[PDB]
């Protein structure tokens, strides 16, 4: 609306940046995973 | 500011749930960090 | 709470770090500041795109702020486009960054040293509404300082030390009191014309002024005024910018080199 | 040189007098600065200048690297 | 490249040297001869800057950190001839591509104002600076005696050469032209900061208001101090202030060593023994 | 919340995945230097192996 | 209370917070680090 | 993994997004390059080997 | 017309070039870290 | 219009072929190079 | 792979190439020389 | 390779070769005389 | 035809420009084999 | 070889050259007095 | 040759002239006063 | 014109050969002086 | 012709100089003399 | 420049020219005779 983007392309816009952010969540808890396994800092 | 009472409604509605499920979140790791060691 | 995070890192050094984030982003407030007037700039890699690539470096434009000017004069925004003109030159040579040739006569050519924009055409205001630069003879209120020449009646003489004509009146600023303009009677046109002073040497031995720019016989072709007691950012703009050109056009000796 | 007068017609000599008078006494102030400094022509330290000498194991200057 | 209102301004001639051989702008920039002259002494300079860091003070002490890279002048016992390249030769011809640098930016920024058709106030307010590095490598080491009391060229070791040369003298702070050149630059900084918050605060005024005329300007340091300098005055004044300040920070850097050898507190016995008390 | 996205209709999307991507790689970064940093997690001088 | 945002823009309310909320965790975080009874990147 | 991503050269101009990864990227390798040169272990002109 | 200029069928060919430009590069980088690997392990 | 850039698809590909005949010579030339390097004394 | 040319204008890449291309060789022989193992004028 | 100069306009790239040139030869010789092994000015 | 030169005068510019470098080449090969005469740097 | 006395100015030329050929020469006689080995003033 | 005043202004070449020979003798009494062999101002 | 960027060269390289010769002339006696390779 | 003096105050003007050039330089070599005779410095 | 009056004022330049080569050759060879440097 302000920023000149109507509603239909705000709910594709926000389900993309939803898919997008799972996969990003994804790989950096099987970083992390490994990382433990590695040597753990707890 | 130029905003209607309308305008000014559903936002409120959103920003106390997202508020309070931030809180939530913090609560959870409080109290995770609490019983790996304690500061009391 | 100790002044070692951990066996190298200390406190002094996280305190840097941080000084320099908030310095990048300092900086680049400060360029994107800069950026509101002249961009997007003017090259070849626009045009030869069609008018499609519109250069602007890093960082990007910033949006539109707005100047609102006093006794209604009106609105004007900080990033603003502006008209592309036609300039009244030539290329020297067809490769980019080549200069150019100031076409026709080059006093009377609108280009290089002689060049100026188009501001708007109303007099600059006071703080209750009249004119900011008028002539003495209706500022009657001012007075010259005591135990100073009173520039009226001296002679003003050309690049070449010769007579062009005699000061008849003295324009002054109502806002602040200082001599803006002095009026020069020609005596080969009958006619009057504005001269700045950053253009004249006040020769207080003999009573004379100096003008460096021009010579005796180019006081004939300074732009005139609309109206004998008022002048607009248009007319002064175009006053100045035709002394400065004589800063090189004058003479055949001041292009250049000395060797 | 035959007709050097011909060099005043382009340079004025009113300015050119006072330039030399200028450069000459700047020069002299120089010369006279430079023999002030130099250890072989001081007369300021007098005609009679007898340095100190030294009669034992004894060094105006303290050793240096 | 160009900005929108600019090409009106890309005319030919001015030039000092050279006419139309070089007489051409490289992307923004104006070059001109002095142009060409300038940049290839500074990128000797700069190479030579690096090759005196790989070669290092030694094989040992050799390394690439840039706040620990030092090319130091000669020793007291070479005087005012030429040392070998390895042994401070590379300083005294780092330093001379550096005042052919700096000459030559001055006179390109001569040419740019010829063009233009402005004053020429700028490359005279740059000739301070310019002539107060020559004092601090040229005048100082030739009174002296020789070319090993310039400073070294690195980030950090100059700060140690400033350091050193401050405590030959056993307190620092009460050499007189010091104080003066001292007291400039404060004021200075304290101008500079009321230049800017008075035109920020007139041209950004409350919200909902129209933006203020002179007359305020005016008005708002009569209400505080009780004066006002004017518009084209704090210019001059910030100008005059700024070279105050390096002119009077040469003379107390040419006076320490070879006008006055002792402890700059004694200077002021002059003061203390006059038969007033 | 379940009407969140209009949370796009405020701020302009092209901003903030500028935004987050330099975000992102700075707090990488500030990590990786951090862990360096200690001497139990140096993997670089840690003498293993 | 949902007439607060006729006075508060919602959009600067909302970068401020979150740049406000992100200092304030990485204080915290830092303070607990130059703790050396809660240092964890240390031995124990 | 959103198919439909190619919209994202809809927001964001690819000439500028290619100019700023391609130095990105050039930093990168002259940082990680000179990070290993300056460690003991990792340092294969000064390691003497062979 | 979006805030780019480029039409439909412009933003999936630079996409679909896009990828394969990255994936390749992504495999040079694979090799590379095989090779160091051998060379001297770091973990 | 026309391309972002300016350049036909024929004028861009002229171009694209002088640039890799460039290229190549450039990199059989720094091959030849560095083999001669390893065969004067090896670095790892 | 030759519609790159109608992104990128040929003549800045160039120039860009080749001063990038011309640094990175002074900084490796600086780099080689730095080093008495591999520096040629006095090892070798 | 001849349309090289409808990419790069003589005057300007002559003039840039030209002092690339000579200040790498400088460089390379103030290099030499650094090195005592190749200084030709030791007799 | 952005630096204003059309084939021909670029063809005839090119002709001269790799005649004058190939007479710079030759002197540098030649006095880099007199330098490797004087002393081998390999 | 000739075809370059039509713009290039040889005017403008010969104080370049003739500035060129003066720092050169100097440099090289300062490089000669740095060398013990060449000094004709201090030696002997 | 003598036709070089043609292409030179005799005004201007004869005050550049004078200035760099007055800087050069300037230049070489300084290094003549800089060496310990040449040096007059002692004794 | 067609008389100095085309003749010009006549005095040009003859100014430029005499000035080399003057150098030899130099250097030679330079290395009877004192020889360096 | 550029300075405006004529043929005649130029010439006049000469020798003027060139005679209080010849007084200086004879009360500079007198000096010297005596400089020499004080303190050779060669 | 006209021919009437190109080379007049070279043929005074020459003279000054020699003027100023024969007393630097006379200082010259007083130098030498006082201190051979080569
Ligand atoms: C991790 C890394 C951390 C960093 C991460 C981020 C990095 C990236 C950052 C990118 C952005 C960079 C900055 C660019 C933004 C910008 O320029 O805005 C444009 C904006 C343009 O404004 P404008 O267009 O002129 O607005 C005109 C409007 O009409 C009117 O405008 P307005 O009224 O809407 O403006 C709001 C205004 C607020 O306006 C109001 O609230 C109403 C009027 C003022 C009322 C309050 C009075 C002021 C309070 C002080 C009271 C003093 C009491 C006596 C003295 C006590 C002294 C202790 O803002 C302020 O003035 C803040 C108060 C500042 C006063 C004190 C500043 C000096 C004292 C410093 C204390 C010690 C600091 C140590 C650290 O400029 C500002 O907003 C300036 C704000 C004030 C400047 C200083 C602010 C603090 C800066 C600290 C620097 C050092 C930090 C070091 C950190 C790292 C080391 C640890
Ligand atoms: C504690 C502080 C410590 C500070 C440490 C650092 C201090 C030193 C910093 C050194 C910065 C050097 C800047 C070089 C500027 C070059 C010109 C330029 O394009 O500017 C780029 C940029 C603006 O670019 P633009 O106008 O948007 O670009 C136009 C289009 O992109 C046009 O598009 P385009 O296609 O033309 O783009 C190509 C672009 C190329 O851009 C670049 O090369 C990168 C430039 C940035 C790196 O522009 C050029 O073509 C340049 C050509 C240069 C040719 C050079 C060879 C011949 C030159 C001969 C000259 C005569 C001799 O200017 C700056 O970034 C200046 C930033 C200043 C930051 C200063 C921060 C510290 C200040 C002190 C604090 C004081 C208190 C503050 C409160
Ligand atoms: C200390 C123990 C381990 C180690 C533990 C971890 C752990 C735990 C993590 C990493 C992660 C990373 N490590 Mg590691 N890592 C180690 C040593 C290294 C060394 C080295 C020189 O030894 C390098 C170069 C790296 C490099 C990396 C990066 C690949 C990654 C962080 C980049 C980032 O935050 O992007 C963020 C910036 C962006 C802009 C991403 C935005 C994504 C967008 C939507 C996609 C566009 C492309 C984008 C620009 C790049 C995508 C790359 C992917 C995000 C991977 N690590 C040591 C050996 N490392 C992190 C990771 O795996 O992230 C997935 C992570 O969680
Ligand atoms: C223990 C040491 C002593 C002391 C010993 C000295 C010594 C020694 C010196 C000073 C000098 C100064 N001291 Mg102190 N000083 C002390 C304590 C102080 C204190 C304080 C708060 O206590 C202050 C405020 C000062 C202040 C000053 C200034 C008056 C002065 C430095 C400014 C200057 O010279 O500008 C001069 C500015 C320049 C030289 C800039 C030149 C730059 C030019 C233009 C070259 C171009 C730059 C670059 C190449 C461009 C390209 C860069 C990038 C590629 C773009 N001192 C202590 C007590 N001080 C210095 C001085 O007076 O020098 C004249 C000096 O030598
Ligand atoms: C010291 C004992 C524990 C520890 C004790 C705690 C405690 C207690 C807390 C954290 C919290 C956090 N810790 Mg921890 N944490 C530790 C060490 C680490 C290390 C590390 C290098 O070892 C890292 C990278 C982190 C990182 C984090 C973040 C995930 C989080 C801070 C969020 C924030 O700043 O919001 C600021 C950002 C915004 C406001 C963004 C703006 C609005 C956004 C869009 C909405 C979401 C906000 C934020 C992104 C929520 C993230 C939650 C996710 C589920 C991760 N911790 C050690 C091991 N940590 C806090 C937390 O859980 O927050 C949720 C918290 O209360
Ligand atoms: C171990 C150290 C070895 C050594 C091992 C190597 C190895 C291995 C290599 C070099 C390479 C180079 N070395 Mg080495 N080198 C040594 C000592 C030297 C000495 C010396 C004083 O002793 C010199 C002068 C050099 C000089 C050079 C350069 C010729 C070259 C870097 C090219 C460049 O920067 O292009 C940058 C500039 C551009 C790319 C633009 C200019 C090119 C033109 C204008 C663009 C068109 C391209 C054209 C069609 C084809 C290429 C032509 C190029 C001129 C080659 N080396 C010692 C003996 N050297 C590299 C090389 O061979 O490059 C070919 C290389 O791989
Ligand atoms: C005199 C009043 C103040 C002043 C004025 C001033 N400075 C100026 C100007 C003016 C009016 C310009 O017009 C000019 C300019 O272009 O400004 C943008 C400039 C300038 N002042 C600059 C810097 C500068 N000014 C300083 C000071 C001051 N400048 C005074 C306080 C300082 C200080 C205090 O340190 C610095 C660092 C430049 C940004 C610029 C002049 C740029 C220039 O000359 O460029 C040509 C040279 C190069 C590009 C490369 C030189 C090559 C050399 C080999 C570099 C190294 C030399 C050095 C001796 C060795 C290393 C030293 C170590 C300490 C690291
Ligand atoms: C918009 O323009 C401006 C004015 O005009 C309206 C001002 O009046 C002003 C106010 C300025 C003043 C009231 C005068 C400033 C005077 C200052 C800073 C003191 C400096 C003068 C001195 C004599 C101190 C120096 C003395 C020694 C070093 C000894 C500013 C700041 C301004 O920007
Ligand atoms: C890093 C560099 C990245 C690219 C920089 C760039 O692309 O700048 C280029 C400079 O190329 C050029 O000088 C090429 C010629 C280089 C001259 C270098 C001069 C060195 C001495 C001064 C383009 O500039 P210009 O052709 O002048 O302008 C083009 C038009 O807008 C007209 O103004
Ligand atoms: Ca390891
Ligand atoms: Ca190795």
């Amino acid at each position: 609306s302000m920023t000149g983007l109507t509603e239909d392309e705000a709910k594709e816009f926000h389900g993309i940046f939803t898919q997008s952010m799972t996969m990003f969540f994804g790989i950096v808890i099987i970083a992390h995973i490994l990382a433990w396994l590695w040597r753990p800092w707890l | 500011t130029g905003l209607t009472e309308q305008e000014a409604q559903e936002f409120h509605g959103i920003f106390v749930q997202s508020m309070t499920a931030f809180f939530g979140i913090v609560v959870i790791a409080h109290i995770l960090a609490w019983l790996w060691r304690p500061w009391l | 709470m100790s002044a070692a995070i951990t066996e190298y890192m200390d406190v002094a050094q996280l305190t840097i770090w941080a000084f320099w984030f908030f310095f990048a982003g300092l900086i680049i407030y400060l360029r994107r500041e800069d950026k509101r007037e002249g961009y997007p700039l003017d090259s070849d890699r626009t045009e030869r795109s069609g008018g499609r690539v519109k250069v602007v470096g890093f960082p990007d434009l910033a949006d539109p702020k707005t100047f609102v000017l006093p006794h209604n004069a009106g609105t004007v925004m900080a990033p603003r486009v502006e008209a592309p003109t036609s300039i009244n030159a030539t290329p020297v040579a067809p490769f980019p960054g080549a200069p150019f040739e100031p076409n026709g006569d080059p006093m009377l050519s609108g280009f290089g040293p002689a060049a100026s924009p188009d501001r708007a055409k109303h007099c600059d205001l006071t703080f209750e509404g009249l004119p900011k630069i008028v002539p003495m003879r209706v500022a009657t209120d001012f007075s010259i300082a005591d135990k100073d020449p009173d520039p009226r009646g001296m002679t003003v003489v050309g690049l070449d030390g010769e007579v062009a004509g005699t000061i008849s009146d003295i324009w002054v600023d109502r806002s602040e009191p200082q001599i803006r303009y002095l009026e020069v009677d020609v005596s080969a046109t009958k006619k009057k014309v504005l001269l700045p002073i950053g253009f004249s040497r006040f020769d207080k031995k003999a009573g004379k002024v100096k003008v460096a720019a021009i010579k005796a016989a180019h006081f004939a072709n300074v732009p005139a005024l609309s109206k004998p007691d008022q002048i607009t950012l248009y007319e002064e703009d175009k006053v100045c910018a035709y002394y400065a050109g004589g800063k090189l056009y004058a003479t055949a000796e001041r292009a250049g080199p000395l060797l | 040189p035959q007709q050097l007068y011909k060099i005043w017609l382009a340079f004025d000599p009113r300015m050119a007098l006072i330039g030399l008078g200028a450069f000459l006494f700047a020069l002299a102030l120089f010369i006279h600065y430079m023999l002030l400094s130099s250890p072989g022509f001081d007369w300021l330290l007098g005609p009679d200048h007898a340095p100190v000498a030294l009669s034992a194991g004894m060094s105006a200057l303290p050793a240096g690297r | 490249a160009m900005l929108s209102f600019e090409r009106k301004y890309r005319v030919r001639g001015g030039t000092l040297i050279g006419g139309d051989l070089f007489d051409f702008w490289v992307g923004p920039f104006y070059v001109g001869f002095f142009g060409v002259t300038g940049f290839f002494f500074a990128l000797l300079g700069v190479l030579l800057i690096v090759w005196g860091a790989t070669i290092g003070p030694n094989a040992e002490l050799q390394t690439y950190n840039i706040w620990q890279i030092s090319i130091a002048p000669p020793d007291l016992s070479y005087g005012l001839g030429m040392a070998p390249l390895t042994e401070g030769g590379l300083w005294q011809i780092i330093t001379i591509c550096a005042i052919g640098a700096f000459v030559s930016w001055a006179l390109r920024e001569v040419e740019i104002c010829r063009k233009l058709g402005i004053g020429f106030h700028i490359p005279f307010a740059f000739a301070f600076a310019i002539g107060a590095y020559l004092v601090l490598v040229v005048v100082r080491p030739i009174l002296m005696g020789a070319w090993g009391h310039g400073f070294p060229y690195g980030i950090l070791s100059h700060l140690d050469w400033v350091s050193n040369v401050g405590y030959q003298f056993l307190h620092f702070h009460y050499n007189p032209a010091h104080m003066l050149a001292i007291t400039f630059f404060f004021t200075n900084c304290l101008a500079l900061s009321m230049h800017g918050s008075l035109i920020l605060s007139v041209t950004n005024p409350q919200k909902g208001e129209e933006v203020k005329t002179s007359e305020h300007e005016n008005t708002f340091f009569r209400d505080i101090v009780g004066y006002s300098i004017g518009a084209l005055a704090i210019h001059r004044l910030g100008l005059f202030l700024a070279l105050s300040a390096v002119f009077w920070s040469a003379v107390c850097i040419v006076i320490s060593g070879p006008f006055w050898t002792r402890g700059w507190p004694e200077w002021w016995n002059w003061w203390l023994e006059l038969p007033l008390w | 919340s379940p009407d969140l996205w209009k949370i796009w209709l405020l701020i302009d999307p092209r901003r903030v995945l500028i935004a987050v991507f330099a975000f992102l790689t700075i707090l990488g970064l500030a990590i990786h230097m951090i862990l360096l940093s200690t001497t139990e997690f140096n993997w670089l001088e840690d003498g293993i192996p | 209370m949902h007439k607060i945002w006729q006075i508060f823009d919602p959009r600067r309310t909302l970068v401020a917070l979150f740049g406000f909320l992100f200092v304030l965790g990485l204080l915290i975080h830092f303070i607990l680090l130059s703790s050396p009874a809660f240092n964890w990147l240390s031995g124990s």
